[PDB]
RNA sequence: GAGUCU
């Protein structure tokens, strides 16, 4: 009865970069940071897989 | 070109014109259409020279046909265009302008010399007020300022009777009129009567200047410039951008402002304009000259177009982007490249993969040289095209040049010398550098995209220097610590680990093999596991008393895999070395053993073979990482629910108001931190001994072959700490503050963190990565400070003939001995003849190396402490002797003459600071302190031996300690210290001093999160200066009403009770004071800030009761970041905020008079009847109880020691040991290995200078601090020839000051403070004779150390002979 | 100014 509100989605504390990391829940924050940063550096290939 | 030294002085107006080759009288540059030098412009050809080589402007005289011809038409000398960067110019300023560096650079120089305030001088410069230059009748005083109104007074009354003027002219005439000889005498003779501190300091500095001003040949006139020199054009170039746009230096823009205002001033003087107009122009001239020289110093810097300020001359000299730090103590280099590095696990340790096309561009001149020799190319242009076409013949010749021609490989950051290593190049197919895995530790190079720089040693000397010094195979041990840096990691450790370790039966258990080769036969044949227990015949060679190896054959019970590894093992090592299951720590000992037994060659081949087999058997193993490999204990949810209930209990007691906020904070962290230990011990117990296997007998168990376990147990990568986060519990996370978050993460990475657990984890993630970016530079700045002080120091002499050294007791600290005597004393000349216990036969000679052999004999006889020759005690003036330093830790043998120790020392200290700032920061997620030291448990039986302890017995019947620095020893049967602890203040001892204890006994017990104040007398409690609201506060509860009192400090205190000290006074039943047994001290314990008190006024107490409880909140996890500032402060020799007081002279104490609480000590020694008096603060409870035989350097106030007080009272060896122990304790907390000798090196540089007390027989006389080396060279001739002996005192210096105190001003201006160094050197007329390394690095000469050592001393005999 | 190795 004391509850007033609730988080809308499971994803809301995270960014767009970090939302695309699978199993982010099991990654240390420190490596997750670089992963989302390097995901941005990923050159697109000849065949989009 | 070659020369002896460089000298600095002020430029005379006359001297400025000598450098000039014409006056620039116009601010014009170039004609916009016909782009040429303008008529007497800033880029004039008539003044600075022609734009093309040997070509006048008009073009009448071309080429060398006209050699030294000055064209009559345009007026231009037919010379090289080289002359345009070399010839300078000048500007005849119509009016004098002050030189900002001899005005603003404090001390003011012009003001310090005039004894006239800078404010007063500036008023004269900007024409606010007149200054009297020479008041004819002394009605008007000299150097007295007159306002514009006050000038008008004297003008009507006196007129010519006084000469007061205004502007730079007035300060220059003021500097002209002053006599240096007459004023200097007067200052000497009138210092006699007063003699204070700051008068005698400033009046003596004025004498030093006046005398040095005379001896320098400088005039005070020249502080003000009448002539302004111009920089040569090519040094401030107007060149064309490819497009039509041009570009120019910011100096051209500042020169133009100066010339415009100077030419206009000449015009307004020509026009005899009113003075109001003329003054504005003279202010603007001062502003433009001051902006030219140093832009941002006098006022707001003049900005150009970009909004940024114009870069001045001073700016191209001063600091980081100045010539010194960027284009002179460091350079861009020919025959260099780089690329992304990648493994070469096939390579040998002396090799590296160098790409084809890289090596082709690198070695171009050597190919053109071979192509002409073999007769393939006629000329170089022809050879260039052969190489550009990449002909088949060229690859063969390239291949020829590179054989036996080494290449240097470098990584950023270059923290220590091993950051550069030489290899033999191997040409490879791809574009990526291949690096040898074993040298990866020195570079700190991982292959996740590191890049490395390539350099070609061109000259033969450089080929030999590369191969003899900097080759990878010569550089195995660390110069910081005598241990190998070349040590297998990762796959290699895991592979030898998998090989050696055994397993129950397995395939083919208890078999019997002919040799190590039949073991490889059964494994490759597929009949035995590497883990089968087997008897094998192995023949070990062990080395005899002489050089010869003795062969011994024996049946050995080992696994198949262990037999196979013996094949790698060279002959000379026992088989005992490969009989255990090998981890990283053991494999490092194998190469260290092998290095000391066999030599360099065997180790290099052994190290390689270990690498090869380690990788290959790691690959065989197929070791892997699955989610099931991360075993969680079944009892995790059990541990957490118990530990949750314990923490809920303190928070429920907090809501009641029983336990406070700070108490709960420390108390809750202890419960969670022991719960993390509980889950982790459960995890490692259900992980390590989890394999329960059936043998051919029935059933037993062994260590688990869980893949992750093997990886952390072998030490290949990860540790038990990391496995907690994986399988166990993540633990307490750190706040970005450093203080620990009260809610820890219960979960692990296998189970997954939830939304909040992640959010909490990110606090610690960001703060770690933050220190990797920011705090690295405080650490790297230490490296730099350390290097600049030790730079110049080199091994000069073989043996100094000094008898002295530092006594090294073993670091036995905190139960387990932290550093043996053996480790601390190894590779060091025995100072004194140090024999065995029974003093009836010498064991070790005085001037002799400590080899591992002699160090083992020290343990046999149990040598306790050993006096050892140190760098600090060396009596070499020039540098250090080889003996005092000892063994080169990197080489394992006596240090060579010529080796640069200063730099090696700085680097070893600096590097681990710097690299550890990046290490457990990227890798750090969590916090892991465990500072809950409740109770000492003694482990061996012993007699209890306390020292520096004064306890008092309490009502309970317990020995309570009332001394701060109490130590607890553990004395064995014969009577020697095994274990050592710190027993703190207000601690309860189980057994007092001398009593026997058993092993595993709590010998001491106390409360960690509180520092009690305990009494020494019994009776009642009195409240003194404890007024409510001013000094203390109060808070109460309900029905009955329990109130606690909380003492406010100066932060939470009003101005009313500032000079009131709050203290709990002891009294008896009557109401009178209670004397502390055997002393005239009425009992009074001073309570400090934040001190919580539960006993209120009028409460009966016994001796040993706790009066007040001072909070002890320190929940920061101490990483490199929290301890490094301590290191910096120690090396910089800072007194703390509260230095502990020490006795200056040995003798009988008598306490004296008092100043409203503040104590005096009129101590009158037995021999020295003359007294020494010193004031003491009120609140300092003293350790000494007066009237007692106190010696030099006895702790009177408890508290931290100034290193200054240590050196002053207890000599050099005392202060050296304070610095080494205090600094080294900080690196020992982090597990960093730095030999004591490296700290000793820098401490020697700190103990460089010395103040001369008694008069000499030169010109030291009194107060003048000079270097130690110099005063001793005088004392050598004085002790023999005679005359007045010079009494002395050695002084301590911080790094940053000792670096600036060096006589080489080029060393000083290259370190920091460039603006100040140059001006103080210019005024003294100092001459730098280029002594140290910095100086010769600057001039681009051979280092006067290392390989050039030989060469520099050969020039020095040419100088002596005639 | 946006990055890469520490
Ligand atoms: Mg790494
Ligand atoms: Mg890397
Ligand atoms: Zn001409
Ligand atoms: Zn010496």
């Amino acid at each position: 009865d004391q509850v007033d509100y609730m988080d809308v989605s499971t994803q809301q504390v995270v960014s767009v970069g970090a939302s695309l990391i699978p199993f982010l829940e099991h990654d240390d924050a420190n490596r997750a940071l670089m992963g989302a940063n390097m995901q941005r550096q990923a050159v697109p290939t000849l065949r989009a897989d | 070109e070659e020369f002896d030294a460089i000298k600095i002085a002020l430029a005379s107006p006359d001297m400025i014109r000598s450098w000039s080759f014409g006056e620039v009288k116009k601010p014009e540059t170039i004609n916009y259409r016909t782009f040429k030098p303008e008529r007497d412009g800033l880029f004039c050809a008539r003044i600075f020279g022609p734009v093309k080589d040997y070509e006048c402007l008009c073009g009448k005289y071309k080429r060398l046909k006209h050699r030294g011809v000055i064209c009559e038409k345009c007026g231009v000398e037919v010379t090289q265009t080289k002359v345009r960067r070399e010839r300078m110019g000048h500007i005849e300023l119509a009016s004098p302008t002050a030189h900002i560096w001899f005005l603003k650079s404090l001390p003011s120089r012009i003001g310090l010399l005039l004894d006239m305030p800078l404010r007063d001088i500036e008023r004269v410069l900007y024409f606010e007020s007149y200054v009297v230059i020479e008041g004819g009748m002394t009605n008007l005083e000299r150097q007295q300022i007159l306002t514009e109104e006050q000038y008008l007074d004297a003008l009507e009354e006196f007129g010519d009777e006084f000469d007061a003027k205004m502007g730079a002219e007035a300060i220059q005439a003021l500097l002209k009129s002053m006599d240096l000889e007459q004023e200097c005498e007067q200052l000497r003779e009138e210092l006699n009567e007063t003699n204070s501190e700051t008068k005698r300091k400033k009046l003596t500095k004025r004498i030093k200047l006046l005398e040095a001003f005379v001896q320098s040949g400088n005039k005070p006139e020249w502080m003000i410039l009448t002539v302004l020199p111009v920089l040569p054009p090519d040094l401030r170039p107007l060149v064309p951008l490819d497009g039509g746009r041009f570009a120019t230096s910011d100096l051209n823009d500042l020169y133009r402002r100066v010339i415009n205002r100077n030419n206009r001033l000449k015009r307004l003087l020509d026009l005899a304009a009113p003075d109001i107009i003329v003054r504005n122009e003279k202010r603007m001239l001062q502003e433009a000259v001051d902006a030219l020289l140093d832009n941002g110093r006098r006022g707001r810097a003049i900005t150009g177009s970009n909004k940024r300020p114009l870069k001045s001359l001073a700016d191209m000299i001063k600091g980081k982007q100045g010539r010194f730090r960027q284009n002179l103590l460091g350079k861009r280099v020919d025959y260099s490249g780089r690329s992304v590095i990648t493994v070469g696990p096939y390579l040998r340790l002396h090799q590296c993969g160098l790409p084809k096309k890289m090596a082709l561009e690198l070695f171009k001149p050597f190919i053109y040289g071979k192509l002409e020799l073999r007769g393939l190319a006629t000329t170089i242009k022809a050879a260039k095209k052969m190489v550009e076409r990449e002909e088949a013949v060229v690859w063969d010749i390239l291949d020829e040049v590179i054989r036996e021609h080494p290449v240097l490989l470098n990584r950023a950051p270059t923290l220590h010398r091993l950051g550069i290593q030489a290899f033999e190049p191997v040409l490879i197919e791809g574009k990526a550098i291949q690096l040898h895995p074993l040298v990866c530790a020195a570079y700190n190079a991982d292959f996740d995209g590191d890049q490395m720089a390539v350099h070609v040693p061109l000259t033969l000397e450089a080929q030999l220097e590369a191969r003899a010094l900097m080759m990878s195979t010569n550089n195995i041990l660390s110069p910081a610590n005598g241990e190998p840096i070349i040590v297998p990691s990762q796959d290699v450790v895991l592979g030898l680990y998998y090989m050696t370790r055994d397993c129950v039966n397995a395939k083919g258990e208890g078999m019997v093999l002919t040799g190590p080769k039949e073991a490889e036969r059964l494994y490759r044949s597929g009949l035995a596991s590497l883990h089968a227990r087997v008897k094998v015949r192995i023949t070990e060679y062990e080395k005899d008393a002489n050089g010869e190896l003795v062969a011994k054959t024996s049946l050995k019970d080992t696994t198949v895999g262990r037999a196979i590894l013996w094949m790698i093992v060279p002959k000379g090592l026992p088989y005992s070395i490969v009989n255990q299951a090998l981890g990283k720590k053991a494999i490092s000992k194998m190469l260290n053993t092998c290095y000391r037994i066999l030599g360099l060659k065997p180790t290099v081949i052994f190290a390689d073979q270990i690498m090869y087999t380690g990788f290959a058997y790691a690959a065989r193993s197929g070791a892997s990482v699955g989610i099931d490999d991360m075993v969680i204990p079944e009892k995790k949810h059990e541990i957490i629910s118990e530990a949750e209930a314990e923490v809920a209990e303190i928070q429920e007691q907090f809501q009641s108001g029983l336990v406070t906020a700070g108490e709960r904070y420390n108390k809750v962290i202890d419960i969670w931190a022991a719960a993390n230990d509980r889950v982790s011990k459960a995890m490692m117990d259900n992980l390590q001994t989890e394999t329960v296997i059936n043998r051919d007998g029935q059933e037993e168990k062994q260590v688990s072959f869980n893949s992750i376990y093997m990886m952390a147990d072998s030490g290949a990568r990860g540790s038990a700490a990391q496995i907690r986060q994986l399988a166990g519990m993540r633990g307490l996370m750190a706040k970005p503050d450093g203080s620990i978050i009260e809610t820890p993460i219960t979960a692990n990475f296998r189970e997954g963190l939830n939304v909040l657990q992640y959010f909490i984890s990110t606090h610690g993630a960001r703060k770690g990565l933050a220190d990797t970016a920011l705090k690295t530079a405080n650490s790297g700045y230490l490296t730099r400070r350390l290097v600049d002080v030790a730079q110049d120091l080199v091994v000069t002499e073989d043996d100094c003939g000094t008898h002295e050294g530092i006594m090294m007791t073993p670091v036995i600290e905190g139960g387990d001995v932290k550093e043996p005597l053996r480790d601390r004393v190894l590779g060091r000349v025995t100072a004194e003849d140090v024999l065995k216990p029974g003093t009836a036969d010498i064991l070790v000679p005085r001037n002799t190396l400590l080899h591992e052999q002699w160090c083992d004999l020290l343990e046999e006889n149990s040598v306790d402490a050993v006096k050892v020759r140190s760098v600090v005690s060396c009596d070499t003036d020039f540098g250090v002797c080889a003996h005092c330093y000892g063994r080169d830790l990197a080489r394992g043998h006596i240090i060579n003459k010529g080796e640069a120790i200063g730099v090696i020392a700085a680097q070893s200290i600096g590097e681990p600071g710097t690299q550890l700032t990046m290490r457990t920061f990227h890798i750090g997620g969590a916090a892991s302190r465990a500072a809950a030291e409740s109770s000492i448990q003694v482990k061996n039986k012993g007699s209890i031996k306390l020292s520096n302890v004064k306890s008092v017995v309490n009502s309970s019947g317990k020995l309570v300690i009332t001394s701060r620095n109490t130590e607890l020893k553990l004395i064995d049967e014969f009577g020697r210290t095994k274990e050592s602890y710190k027993v703190p203040y207000g601690a309860v001892l189980a057994k007092g001093d001398g009593e026997q204890v058993a092993g595993g006994e709590t010998v001491a017990n106390w409360d960690p999160h509180t520092m009690p104040v305990i009494t020494e007398v019994s009776g009642f409690v009195r409240f003194t200066d404890m007024i409510d609201g001013q000094t203390i506060t109060r808070q109460t509860d309900e029905l009955t009403g329990l109130s606690s009192l909380v003492v406010l400090d100066s932060a939470e205190r009003t101005a009313g009770g500032k000079d009131l000290r709050p203290a709990l006074k002891i009294v008896d039943a009557q109401g009178n004071d209670v004397l502390i047994p055997g002393t005239d001290m009425p009992a009074q314990y001073f309570l400090p800030g934040k001190a919580i008190v539960q006993l209120e006024d009028g409460v009966q107490i016994s001796s040993g009761d706790t009066l007040a409880r001072i909070p002890q909140e320190s929940g920061g996890t101490k990483d490199i970041t929290g301890g490094l500032p301590r290191v910096a402060d120690l090396f910089e020799a800072r007194r703390p905020k509260e230095p502990a007081i020490l006795a200056e002279i040995s003798g009988i104490v008598s306490f004296g008079k008092e100043t409203k609480g503040k104590r005096r000590l009129v101590i009158t020694p037995v021999d020295g009847s003359d007294p020494y008096e010193e004031m003491i603060p009120k609140w300092r409870q003293l350790n000494v109880f007066e009237g007692e035989r106190v010696e030099r350097g006895d702790v009177i106030s408890d508290g931290p020691e100034a290193p200054h007080d240590i050196l002053r009272l207890r000599g050099v060896h005392a202060v050296t040991r304070y610095i080494v122990n205090e600094v080294q304790d900080v690196y020992r907390l982090q597990g960093v290995k730095i030999n004591d000798k490296h700290i000793e090196v820098i401490v020697r540089q700190m103990l460089r200078k010395a103040t001369i007390v008694n008069a000499g027989s030169s010109d030291f006389l009194e107060g003048e601090q000079v270097e130690y080396s110099r005063v001793k060279i005088a004392n050598r001739e004085l002790e023999a020839n005679g005359k007045v002996g010079a009494t002395y005192s050695r002084d301590l210096l911080g790094i940053t000051k000792a670096s600036l105190a060096t006589e080489s001003f080029i060393s000083a201006a290259s370190f920091q403070e460039t603006t100040r160094v140059l001006t103080e050197a210019a005024v003294a007329g100092k001459r730098d004779e280029l002594r140290g390394l910095k100086e010769n690095v600057i001039v681009g000469r051979l280092i006067p150390a290392g390989t050039g050592y030989a060469y520099h001393q050969d020039r020095m005999r040419r100088r002596a002979a005639g």
